[PDB]
Formats: structure tokens, C-alpha cells, sequence
């Protein structure tokens, strides 16, 4: 599980190497600054 | 205060003698406008 | 001989010499707005008199209803519009544009879930309640969010518009209102304070829904005056979803002659009279009214829009369908503000009062002047007693323009009544319309003239028959805009733009320069009129920044330092017109801003000086404008000496804190900061950061670190 | 919100995630912020593997 | 990759940043701000490339199985 | 201070202002000819005001100046600065050594690359090196002759090429999707000339929607732009006969309707009834794009007549080897005997007018028409609210 | 402003630029004369100036 404020929890630590976890985060970390940007972030709702 | 309206004129004379006179040719003229850059483009110079 | 200038168009077409008619060189008429403002409501409940007059229960302040009234029986203005015929008219332009309606909700609904509050403060002087008084948009809707903290109101620390108009319909309820009033204490000085006042809801409610009144003081080619009306800020935000989407609407309708500027409407209005000539049957009449609709806001009522919204939004959520009908509410609840009064003089004793709108009616009429005294009789009935008249029908002009603008576009879409041998099309834009009409003859032209001003006047839309003619097709006008045999004169009045910007030298230059070359581009002014425009502007120019050239023996103050520059430096061909420069601009090259144009020719210590990187005329804060030049216009200048300001002529709260971030994150001033934190630990670790790196570089002496890190220390962020 | 997805994403995974809006017959326009939920889900999966 | 993670104690540069070797762990501020914890990367990433070849394998797989 | 005080560096102007002096250098080389006094034919258009170094869209212009002159606050870059690295590269070069305040430079870089455009009547060319002098260049009744001191057919080729090679697959849109944002041009991906100019060809069309850019909303019908004006045309199945003598069961348009029709330089109104075309407004604008114009236009409009004139066999394929749509093999049949339907179309009298003048067959301005072709001698302008509303692709 | 139309109309008839011809004239075509007032109720022409 990925978190949008740059944090994690994996249940094993080695199925992913270090660049896989900095790239996804790396993703998530820009979408979150797209949306706050065009304001989408505050009204974005997540999965629940 | 009642409203003061403006009075109901007739046709006068000397509008038309200064519309004439002020549109008539005289040995002095005041009028005079700064220069502007030279002119290379034919168009310019149609203009000028 | 008696000379004539009306014999001009003995030998020319009134269209080519149409600019010459227009006095658009003297000055413009100007200005108590009280009597308009009462006139303006005399006219709009006379209008609809006729319709159902009963006591709002939430207010207590009259409304007359003519919605589905009485069907009017004669040419009289009427506002008396019938809901089924303005549904059957939306059906139609439904029926004949695909999912328009839908498509254009949606892209309101979205847009509007994307808007901030702070939107609000783009426009003109809004009406402030917490003062009763027309005060900037910024400065009133700062007021409102500052008073809404008091009473439990949030939202606007939220960010979108959506929780602003919440809280705000919400701030209807509650039982009180606090606020921060103004108060002029006196002390003799008179020192203004805040004071925190209260008021209960039910003046509440009539503040929010009073609209504050101004005489139109601007307009030119009108004698008689009218009244503008400015709106509060617990309107601005329905009014502007509702704008935005019957601009959405509109725009695909070809119809519309709105939010299309410039050469676009020419296109448009040119392309549409093509298109009606191709129609016209074999040996058949295609007929164009030239039309100017009057009343045009006095007619319309605010129930009628609301019916529109709901039909439009037809497919919608429950939430924005509610959200986007509350300004058609709040404006068929409406209360007009009154000017300032009338004034009551003695001639016997030198004496003169004005007396404030709430005593209107506490002199004996018999002392106002019969019309007054007549417009006072008429007006009793719906006089609040605060001061307030009671106006739920009809409209103030530029609320809904774009909203306005599609219901015409709806009647002119109706396209044939009864199947009768006729056909009819137009050009509609906030209150002037040209319509055309298709038949196989004139007489069944003026039948199909008749039934759509009838088929108008089911709307409260009501043409004006004195404004108004019918001619052939080839010869019209549209917005001052005359069409005649194909050729479409743009009406000279950009005139009144040639003076200076007033923002500074060279940014007044490239505005001046560049409104030139557009008017070139646009208008057809002649490369002769354009060099004399150059010359014109050249000469006030000069004059009013008192810098002429170097030559010429004139004095002044700055006129010897120039005249002094003008020998100091050997080449005078790179000297600037602030600077008694030779003027070198021409047609070619107005494109071209000077300073760059110039730069060859200068001397190397000329342009060393000019263009120091470092200037102390030059400002950061200064840069706001380089972009726009107040409607917001793009001009090209270069940063110099010759970039300055002028004087000037939670206020420091968020000014300073605004202004301390910007010099912190020297970025944030071009581009919207991103981050979901506290901007005091964003600026306190910034300062750290630069804290360490100005000492590690030997910027900042170690003392010098120290002070700065236990203030950062004490901040909560170290 | 439906620009921001169409900007952001790649029409593949854009029409992945539509098709499985469709299988659950959860309408994308009316959920925009569930499509995105979805592409970006997609996006992350892909990245991962 | 990370929160602020003040183990590094205060934040470090560009310049400084470029010291540090491939798969370091480094203190930085994002946009205004914002304290988070960054990696060096070891390689140059495409997500394009990535997206289509993770849609060449889920195609390849759908085509297998039918 | 003008005449005295600290002298400051002269080397930033060289490069800081480039476009400005770009202009003055495309302004003193500039060669002018003779002036024509008769009167110009003038089309309004959406032209661009300035030329730009490297179009592209506001947000990427903003993350790209953000990127160039404020290295700090550069997180995550986005899929946006490797396409334009050698620009970032560039200006940085060029800009360092400067002491100008930053919001100087982020302006003039905005100005330097966001796009400016708007409506103009322009007569001759467009390009925005010809616009910057319009005001001189053009004019109502006079015109002067102007010559200022490439990729587009290259992207025009590659996206051609990508969609004969996705079609042929199945599922072509991945295919098509992978090809363009794995292509590149000399320097950059495919998405650094697609998001420059304004719509295009109907392959750039096609794979900028397949990609994430905005298009323009007209329909494209072989050549043929069409924006529909009003009416509403219920596309019902229907069996009719072909003038070969076979029977196709194709979609017909019932219904009244009106569309701007544009193709090439030559623009239209377009007024058409089911299995029937009923009026047609033109300009003289190019003989072979009036041709096709009017030939596009009568497959389009399904005109019983046009059905009713075919004289050879409608099997033909793509360079791809796939079957068409009867509709499209007309239009394909039609072109290229273009004499087809012309013959047994039928004769009008000329529009007996002011201006209103026919065209015959052949193209020439001959009067004895076409039944329902006008040419008007006037200026029709069209496309108005390109509102590049949300398409979907399959 | 005016004038310039006008001048320009007349450009537009024939080639050349006539600016010294409907002020002064030339050998092939008589200065322009306009309508501009009267006299016994005889209207009277007036040079372009």
C-alpha cells in the first residue's frame, strides 16, 4: 500500500527494490502536486 | 428646487458665419506635429 | 454661399461617412442618482402592476408576480411572460442542437468544482453590507469572510467556491449576524475604529439582498441617464455559475453574438446575412430588422430564469441543480438601495439639506416638486421602511447578460409559427438583435415581423417599435457596427485611446504603439492616419512627461538635464522620446519596442546606464503589470530606468505575510505555490536552509548565524 | 476532473479503466474521481510489474 | 522515497546532492517546501516504455489464454 | 542617471531578448516590393500573432520556465522537461550571467513560448512572421509585396504511416499509442510538433486523440471539414439502389441540415435534405479545391442523384487491404473519375445577380452551373466556436 | 480618417495613387469636387481641401 504523502507499508520489504518504491512514490508524489495545482486535491475523494 | 429646464431657442446667425469663417485658408498656421523616423517601405512613403 | 457639412453624403454613402456623425470627440455627458433609482423602480413594477401582488413571509417586503399573468393587450411594455412558451422554446433549441444543455451543465459543474473563492475578487466595486456602502470586490469579500469567523461561518479557508456558497446560504439562518463596522469616533479629530456590531436575520436577509445603486455617468451617445446596479457578495457566486454556463450554451449557438469580441462578430454577422441570401426562395424577399430592444431588463423576470436553469440542467446531480437555482431566487427577491436622497433648499434664508432616502416619507409631500412628489405617491407602496424599495420583478441592467442573451436566441429559434410561408434568423446580444426574415413577398415578411414580436412579447422581451426599422437585406447595423453591400465599416470610435497609459514611459509608448497598429489591423485607419496618430501621440506624449527634445529651447526642470544629456553624449540618434530623443517610429516597425530598436544606435556608456542591471527605479513590486495593461491588454516593453511606479495614493495581515512570502520564495510570485502544509514551516525551513548555505558561502558571519537560528529555534521548526 | 485524467494518463490505461467501470456498470462521467482512482491503480500495477 | 527523516539532520543542495553516490539516502525540500526524503537513482526511467510493454504483456497473456 | 551614474553590463541584451531582436533582425532584411491598390480579398482566421520558438501547451511553457530560471522547487519533473531538454539546456546557457530581476525573464520566456493567437482577416500568407507586419503588409483596398529576412510534412508522413500500421492489427490503438510516443523527430517525441499547431491532417487528428492533446471538433468526411450549423439527422438503415445496377443497405440521413464545409483554401455553406443536397454557397478560391469541395460534398450529401451516376464497380480497398465502407468507396470511385457524376448530375440557370455567378463542370468561371452550386463573389468565414469538446476514441 | 476612405476608393477604381489628383488633379482625371454649401438656393461644389 502507497501512500500520497510519501509513505508505505509492504508487507515484505524485499518484493520491491529501492527504484521501484522511489518511482511509484515519485508518481504518486506528482499526481498529488497536478492535483493541488489545478485544485482537484481538496476535492478529490478517495477509495473510501 | 424645481427642475430648470433649458430654454427653446431659435435658429441664430453667427453659428453659420463662424462655421464658415473657421473653415477658411489663413496666412497663419499654429498647428505643427513632432517628426516621426524615415520612411522605407513604399507604404510609408504613401503615407507621408 | 452658406456652407453645409450635411452635403457631405450628397456625395458619399451615409456608411462611409458614418463616423463624422457620431460626436465622439467632446465631452461626455455626466452627473442625485435617488430619482433615477426610484424611476428606474416605478418603471419596473408599473410594467408588471398588472400581475399577482402579495407579502413575502421570509422578508416582509412586497413582490409582484407576473409570470403567467395576464396576457398584454397592448404594445405597451409587458412582463408578463408565460412559463409553457419559454419551456417550448428551450425544448426546441434542445430538439435542434445535440445534448447542448447537457454538455454545458456538465462543463459548468465541472469548472465550478474547480473554482476558488478567491474569483470573487476579479469584477467591479461590489455592494458591502457590513458597511452598506460600494467598496472594491477584494475589500468587500475580505470583509465577509472576516465577519462570517464571528458567527461560526467556514469555508473560505476551505479553498473552492463550493463551501463558500454553502456557508453562505447557510449564514441566512442564523438567529444574529456579527461583523466589524466602521465607526468615526470622535476625539476635534474623527478617527475611524471597528466596532463589532450586531444585526438580526431578518435585516440580515434584506442586506444581503439589497442591491446598491450608481448613475450610469459614462455612456455617451444617450441623453437621458440610467442606472447601474452593483449586487453584494452573497450573489456573486450563483450569478457567476449561472454566466459561465449560459456562456457555455450560447457560445455554440450561431446565433449568439456574445462572448465573441473583435473581427469574430464581423465574421459572424457577415457569414449570417450570406447565409440568409443563399436561403431566399427563387423571386422571394429576405427581409433584416434592424432592431434595439428597450426595457430590455425591466421585463425580464428573475422566475423566468429560474424555470430556464431548471430545464437546462434537466440531466443533472440534485446538488448543482439546487446550487446553480439559488441566484434566480435571490434576484426575484431582490431590494433596491435608494442613492443618496433629495435635496431641500430655501432661497429666502440661503439654506440647503439633504435629506437622506429613510426620511423620504417624513416631509409632507406637498414640499417635494410635483414630479417627484408624483414619483414619491407612486413609490409608497413598496418603500421599505429602512430606506429600501421592494423590487422583485424585472432585472438591473448587466446581471445576466449571457442568460438574457439565450433566451433570445431561444424566440429567434423558433424559426416558423403556424407553418406559415416564412422563415426567420438572427443575431441576438445583450439587448440589441438584428433579425431576417424570408418570404416570397414583403407583405408576408411583415406578417412573420408581427408574429415574432408577438411571439417575443410571451417572454417579456419587448422590441422597441421607436429604436427599430425594416429594410432589404445588405443594410444593417449590429452593435454600432454597419453591414451595407458586403462591406462591414468598423464605426471609428476607438478615438479615446490615443492618450497616455499612465502606467509609466515605456510601457505607455508600447500600449500607445501598439493600440495603433491594432487600430491599422482592425478599423482601416489609413497609413496617413496611422503616421498622424504616431505624431499626435508623439506630441502629448512628450508634453506630459515633460521631456521634449534636446534641442528645442523650451524650459523646465527635467527639460535642462535632457538639454544637458543631449551634448554629454555624442550619439543622439539612440537618445529615447523620454529621454528628447529624435522619434524614429513609423509604420514598419511598431511592432518593435524602441529600447531595442534603439540599441544600435546608442553610445555603450547610454546604454550602460539605461540597462543597469540594478536600477532603483526598478522594482520587484513593480513587475505586477508588465504583463497586462488595464480589459487586460499584452504589451512588449524592456525593463530600464524608465520601468518605474508611481506613488500610491487584516489589511497589512495578509498584505505582509503575502508580501514576506514572495521575498522568501521568489518563485511564488510568478506561478501558484504547491504544498499541503503551514506556510510558516514552509518560510521557516526555507530560512534555515538559506540560513546554513549564506554561512557556509561566507555570506553571514558566525554571530550573525547564531541570532538567526534561535529565532527559527524559538518559530517550532528547527 | 475528466481533463486532469485525460492529460495525465495514456488512453490505454484510460480505456482499461472505463472497461472496468463498465463491468461494474459504475458510469465513468458520473465517478470521475473513481476513474481516476482506477487509472492510477492501473498506472502503479504496471509500474510495479 | 520517505518523510523528512531528520537522521540527516539539516537539508543538503544541489551541488551537495550530487556528492552523495548512487543509492543514498538525502534530506531535501520539494516545491515550497514540503521536507522529504529522496534516493539517487542508479538508471534513466521511461514510464511510457513502461505502460506499453505492461500492456504487451497483459495482451500477450489475454491471447495465450484464448 | 540616463546621463550619468554606474555603467552596468551590456552582454545580457544580446541574448535576454532574443525574440525582440529576432523581430527587428526579420524587420531590416526584410525586402518590399510594389503596392496594389485594387481591392483584397481578406479571410477571417486564427492566426498566430508572434512566432514562438517551440509552441506548447500553457501548463508545460510554466513548468518549462520554472525548470529554466528557478532550479530550486523543481520537484518530480514531469514527463514534460525530457522532451524539451535541449530548450531547457539552451536557455539556461544563454541566460545565466544575468542580473535582471527573474520575473522579467519568466515573462519574456512565457511570451518567447506560450502561444498568442486570434481571429484576423489575412489575405496570402500565415505564418506568424507575415502577421507580426499585417498592419503594413495588408489593408481594405491596397496590398504591398513583403518576404520576411519542414517538420509539418515530416509528422504528416509518420502519422500516416503509424495508422496503416495499427489498423492492420487488432486492438490498434495501443499499437498506434506505442508507435507515436516512441517515435521521435530529430530531437523529441512525437508530442513536441502534435502539441504545437492547432488540429491538422485527420491522421495527426487521430493519433493526438489517441495520445493526450486537443483537437478541433470538425468533422472530417475524406477531405471535407463540416461543422454542423443546425438540424438534426436521424441516420436510419436503409436499402437503395446504386446506379451499377447492385442494391447496398447503408445509413441514410433523414432530415433537413446545414453544415460550413471547408477543404483545401476553399470555403462553403452546405444546405442538404434526406437523399438530396439543396444548396451550396462557395468562393473562388482554387480550381482543384473547389473540384474536390464540390465533389466531397455530393458523396456527402447522398444525393439520389449521385447514386443514381455511378458507371463502374465500388470493391476497392486501402493500402492496408481492408474493405470500406460503401460510403467512402464512392468517394474514392468519384474522385478518381471525377467526370462521373458531373455528366447526369444536371444544369441551372446562372444565378442571375449582383455577384451571385456560376461554375460549370470543368472548374472555370462559365456560367450554365451546376443544379444548386453558387459562387459568391464575397467572403464567407466560418468556423466560429472551436470548442474542442470531449471526444472519446474507440 | 474619412478622407483616407475616400482617397482609398478611389484608389481602388483605378491603379494608380490619385491623393495629388483629388486634391490638385492631373491630365487624366479633374480634382474631386464635393457638395458643400449654397447660395440662393443654388447648392455649390468645393474642392477636396
Amino acid at each position: 500500500i502507497f501512500s500520497y504523502n510519501q509513505d508505505y507499508s509492504l508487507s515484505n520489504e524485499s518484493s520491491l527494490d529501492e527504484e521501484g518504491k522511489g518511482r511509484v512514490l515519485s508518481r504518486l508524489t506528482e499526481l498529488q502536486a497536478e492535483l493541488s495545482l489545478k485544485n482537484l486535491w481538496q476535492v478529490l475523494i478517495g477509495e473510501e | 428646487e424645481e427642475p430648470k429646464i433649458p430654454n427653446k431657442c431659435r435658429v441664430a446667425a453667427w453659428v453659420q458665419t463662424e462655421m464658415n469663417l473657421l473653415s477658411t485658408l489663413t496666412s497663419k498656421r499654429a498647428l505643427d506635429l513632432p517628426e516621426i523616423g524615415p520612411d522605407v517601405a513604399p507604404v510609408e512613403h504613401v503615407g507621408s | 454661399m452658406n456652407i453645409n457639412p450635411y452635403f457631405l453624403f450628397i456625395d458619399v454613402p451615409i456608411q462611409a461617412a458614418i463616423s463624422t456623425t457620431f460626436p465622439y470627440t467632446g465631452v461626455p455627458p455626466y452627473s442625485t442618482g435617488t430619482g433615477y433609482t426610484i424611476d428606474t423602480v416605478i418603471r419596473t413594477h408599473e410594467y408588471s402592476n398588472k400581475g399577482k401582488q402579495y407579502i413575502s413571509d421570509v422578508t416582509g417586503c412586497t413582490m409582484v408576480d407576473p409570470t403567467n399573468g395576464p396576457l398584454p393587450e397592448d404594445n405597451e411594455p409587458s412582463a408578463y411572460a408565460q412559463l409553457d412558451c419559454v419551456l417550448e422554446a428551450l425544448d426546441r433549441m434542445d430538439e435542434e442542437h445535440p445534448g447542448l444543455f447537457q454538455a454545458a451543465s456538465q462543463n459548468a459543474m465541472e469548472t465550478l468544482m474547480v473554482t476558488t473563492v478567491d474569483k470573487l475578487t476579479q469584477g467591479r466595486q461590489t455592494f458591502d453590507w457590513t458597511v452598506c456602502r460600494n467598496q472594491p470586490a477584494a475589500t468587500a469579500l475580505n470583509t465577509t469572510i472576516t465577519s462570517f469567523r464571528l458567527n461560526d461561518l467556514n469555508g473560505a479557508d476551505k479553498g473552492g467556491l463550493i463551501p463558500f456558497c454553502q456557508d453562505i446560504i447557510d449564514s441566512l439562518d442564523r438567529p444574529e449576524m456579527t461583523f466589524f463596522s466602521v465607526k468615526n469616533i470622535k476625539k476635534i479629530k474623527r478617527i475611524p475604529m471597528k466596532v463589532k456590531d450586531k444585526i438580526t436575520k431578518v435585516e440580515y436577509i434584506k442586506r444581503a439582498l439589497s442591491l446598491n445603486t450608481m448613475t450610469k455617468d459614462a455612456e455617451r451617445g444617450k441623453l437621458k441617464r440610467r442606472a447601474i446596479a452593483t449586487a453584494g457578495i452573497q450573489i456573486r457566486g450563483f450569478v457567476l455559475v449561472v454566466e459561465n454556463l449560459a456562456k457555455n450554451i450560447c457560445e455554440n449557438l450561431e446565433q449568439s453574438g456574445l462572448p465573441v469580441g473583435g473581427n469574430e462578430k464581423k465574421a459572424k454577422l457577415s457569414n449570417a446575412v450570406a447565409k440568409m441570401l443563399s436561403n431566399c426562395p427563387p423571386g422571394g424577399i429576405s427581409m433584416t430588422v434592424t432592431g434595439d430592444n428597450t426595457k430590455w431588463n425591466e421585463c425580464l423576470n428573475p422566475r423566468i430564469f429560474l424555470a430556464m436553469t431548471e430545464r437546462i440542467t434537466r440531466d443533472s446531480p440534485i446538488w448543482f441543480r439546487d446550487f446553480c437555482s439559488i441566484a434566480p431566487v435571490l434576484f426575484s427577491n431582490k431590494i433596491a438601495r435608494l442613492g443618496k436622497g433629495f435635496m431641500i433648499t430655501s432661497k429666502t434664508k440661503r439654506l440647503k439639506a439633504q435629506i437622506p432616502c429613510p426620511d423620504l416619507f417624513s416631509i409632507p409631500l406637498e414640499r417635494y416638486n410635483e414630479e417627484t412628489r408624483a414619483k414619491l405617491k407612486k413609490l409608497k407602496p413598496f418603500f421599505n421602511e429602512e430606506g429600501t424599495a421592494s423590487l422583485s420583478p424585472g432585472m438591473m441592467m448587466g446581471m445576466f447578460n449571457m442568460l438574457s442573451t439565450v433566451l433570445g436566441v431561444a424566440a429567434l429559434g423558433i424559426k416558423n409559427i403556424g407553418n406559415k410561408e416564412y422563415l426567420w434568423d438572427g443575431l441576438q446580444s445583450s439587448d440589441d438583435f438584428a433579425l431576417f426574415v424570408n418570404a416570397k413577398d414583403e407583405e408576408t415578411c411583415m406578417e412573420g415581423i408581427n408574429d415574432f414580436y408577438r411571439t417575443c412579447k410571451l417572454l417579456g422581451i419587448n422590441m422597441s417599435k421607436k429604436k427599430s426599422y425594416c429594410n432589404e437585406t445588405g443594410m444593417f447595423e449590429f452593435t454600432s457596427m454597419f453591414y451595407r453591400d458586403g462591406f462591414v465599416s468598423n464605426f471609428a470610435m476607438e478615438l479615446p485611446s490615443f492618450g497616455v497609459a499612465g502606467v509609466n514611459e515605456s510601457a505607455d509608448m508600447a500600449i500607445g504603439m501598439t493600440i495603433i497598429k491594432n487600430n491599422m489591423i482592425n478599423n482601416g485607419m489609413g497609413p496617413a492616419t496611422a503616421q498622424t496618430a504616431i505624431q499626435l501621440f508623439i506630441a502629448d506624449y512628450r508634453y506630459t512627461y515633460k521631456c521634449h527634445r534636446g534641442d528645442s529651447k523650451v524650459e523646465g526642470k527635467r527639460m535642462k538635464i535632457i538639454k544637458e544629456l543631449w551634448e554629454n553624449t555624442k550619439g543622439r540618434d539612440g537618445l529615447l522620446v523620454a529621454d528628447g530623443g529624435p522619434n524614429i517610429y513609423n509604420l514598419r516597425n511598431l511592432h518593435i519596442p524602441e529600447i531595442v530598436l534603439k540599441y544600435n544606435l546608442m553610445d555603450p556608456e547610454y546604454k550602460g546606464r539605461l540597462l543597469h542591471p540594478q536600477n532603483p527605479f526598478v522594482g520587484h513590486l513593480s513587475i505586477e503589470g508588465i504583463k497586462e495593461a488595464d480589459k487586460k491588454m499584452d504589451y512588449d516593453a524592456v525593463s530600464g530606468t524608465h520601468s518605474w511606479r508611481t506613488k500610491r495614493n487584516e489589511e497589512q495581515c495578509y498584505a505582509k505575510c503575502c508580501n514576506l512570502f514572495e521575498a522568501c520564495f521568489n518563485s511564488a510570485s510568478y506561478r501558484k505555490p504547491v504544498g499541503q502544509h503551514s506556510m510558516l514551516e514552509a518560510m521557516a525551513h526555507r530560512l534555515r536552509m538559506d540560513a546554513r548555505l549564506d554561512y557556509e558561502s561566507g555570506r553571514m558571519s558566525k554571530d550573525d548565524f547564531e541570532k538567526a537560528m534561535a529565532h527559527l529555534g524559538e518559530i517550532g521548526y528547527i | 476532473m475528466d481533463t486532469f485524467i485525460t492529460r495525465n494518463f495514456q488512453t490505454t490505461i484510460i480505456q482499461k479503466a472505463k472497461n472496468t467501470m463498465a463491468e461494474f456498470s459504475e458510469d465513468p462521467e458520473l465517478q470521475p474521481a473513481m476513474l481516476f482512482n482506477i487509472c492510477v491503480h492501473l498506472e502503479v500495477c504496471y509500474v510495479i510489474s | 522515497s520517505g518523510k523528512y527523516d531528520p537522521d540527516l539532520g539539516d537539508f543538503k543542495t544541489i551541488e551537495e546532492l550530487e556528492k552523495l553516490k548512487p543509492g543514498e539516502k538525502a534530506n531535501i525540500l520539494l516545491y515550497q517546501g514540503k521536507p522529504v526524503k529522496v534516493v539517487k537513482r542508479k538508471r534513466y526511467s521511461a514510464l511510457s516504455n513502461d505502460i506499453s510493454q505492461g500492456i504487451k504483456r497483459q495482451r500477450m497473456t489475454v491471447e495465450s489464454m484464448g | 542617471w540616463n546621463t550619468y551614474g554606474p555603467i552596468g553590463d551590456t552582454e545580457g541584451f544580446e541574448r535576454v531578448y532574443e525574440s525582440f531582436f529576432l523581430r527587428k533582425m526579420r524587420l531590416d532584411n526584410a525586402t518590399w516590393g510594389r503596392i496594389t491598390f485594387g481591392p483584397v480579398e481578406r479571410v477571417r482566421k486564427r492566426v498566430l500573432l508572434n512566432p514562438l520558438t517551440k509552441e506548447m501547451p500553457p501548463d508545460e511553457a510554466s513548468n518549462v520556465i520554472m525548470e529554466i530560471l528557478f532550479p530550486k522547487e523543481a520537484g518530480i519533473p514531469r514527463e514534460s522537461t525530457w522532451i524539451h531538454r535541449e530548450l531547457i539546456k539552451e536557455k539556461r546557457e544563454k541566460l545565466k550571467g544575468t542580473m535582471i530581476t527573474p520575473i522579467v525573464l519568466a515573462y519574456m520566456l512565457e511570451r518567447e513560448l506560450v502561444a498568442r493567437r486570434r481571429f484576423l482577416p489575412v489575405a496570402g500568407a500565415t505564418s506568424a512572421e507575415f502577421i507580426e507586419m499585417l498592419h503594413c503588409l495588408q489593408g481594405e483596398n491596397w496590398r504591398q509585396i513583403y518576404h520576411p529576412g519542414s517538420r509539418s510534412q515530416s509528422m504528416i508522413v509518420a502519422c500516416r504511416k503509424i495508422i496503416r500500421r495499427s489498423i492492420v492489427a487488432s486492438n490498434p490503438l495501443e499499437l498506434a499509442v506505442e508507435i507515436a510516443n516512441k517515435t521521435v523527430i530529430d530531437t523529441e517525441p512525437l508530442k513536441s510538433c502534435l502539441a504545437a499547431i492547432d488540429g491538422g491532417d485527420v491522421a495527426c487528428d487521430i493519433i493526438r486523440a489517441a495520445l493526450g492533446l486537443k483537437i478541433r471538433q470538425r468533422q472530417r468526411f475524406g477531405r471535407l471539414e463540416l461543422k454542423r450549423i443546425s438540424g438534426r439527422g436521424f441516420k436510419n438503415d436503409e436499402e437503395i439502389l446504386i446506379g451499377n445496377g447492385t442494391i447496398q443497405k447503408i445509413g441514410i440521413w433523414d432530415g433537413e441540415e446545414e453544415f460550413h464545409v471547408r477543404c483545401g483554401e476553399c470555403r462553403g455553406i452546405l444546405k442538404k435534405s434526406k437523399m438530396k443536397l439543396e444548396k451550396l454557397l462557395i468562393n473562388s478560391a482554387k480550381k482543384e479545391d473547389m473540384r474536390d469541395l464540390i465533389i466531397l460534398c455530393m458523396v456527402f450529401s447522398q444525393d439520389t442523384r449521385m447514386f443514381q451516376g455511378v458507371r463502374g464497380e465500388i470493391n476497392f480497398l486501402n493500402r492496408a487491404g481492408q474493405l470500406l465502407s460503401p460510403m467512402y468507396q464512392l468517394q474514392r470511385y468519384f474522385l478518381n473519375r471525377s467526370n462521373d457524376l458531373f455528366d447526369q448530375w444536371g444544369y441551372e440557370e446562372s444565378p442571375k445577380a449582383s455577384e451571385l455567378h456560376g461554375i460549370n463542370e470543368s472548374m472555370n468561371a462559365s456560367d450554365y452551373t451546376l443544379k444548386g452550386v453558387v459562387v459568391t463573389r464575397n467572403v464567407i468565414d466560418d468556423f466560429s466556436s472551436t470548442e474542442t469538446e470531449k471526444v472519446s476514441i474507440t | 480618417q474619412q478622407m483616407e476612405a475616400i482617397v482609398e476608393q478611389e484608389s481602388s477604381i483605378q491603379g494608380y495613387d490619385m491623393t495629388k489628383a483629388c486634391f490638385k488633379g492631373d491630365r487624366v482625371n479633374s480634382p474631386k469636387t464635393f457638395s458643400i454649401g449654397t447660395q440662393e438656393g443654388k447648392l455649390v461644389k468645393g474642392s477636396f481641401g
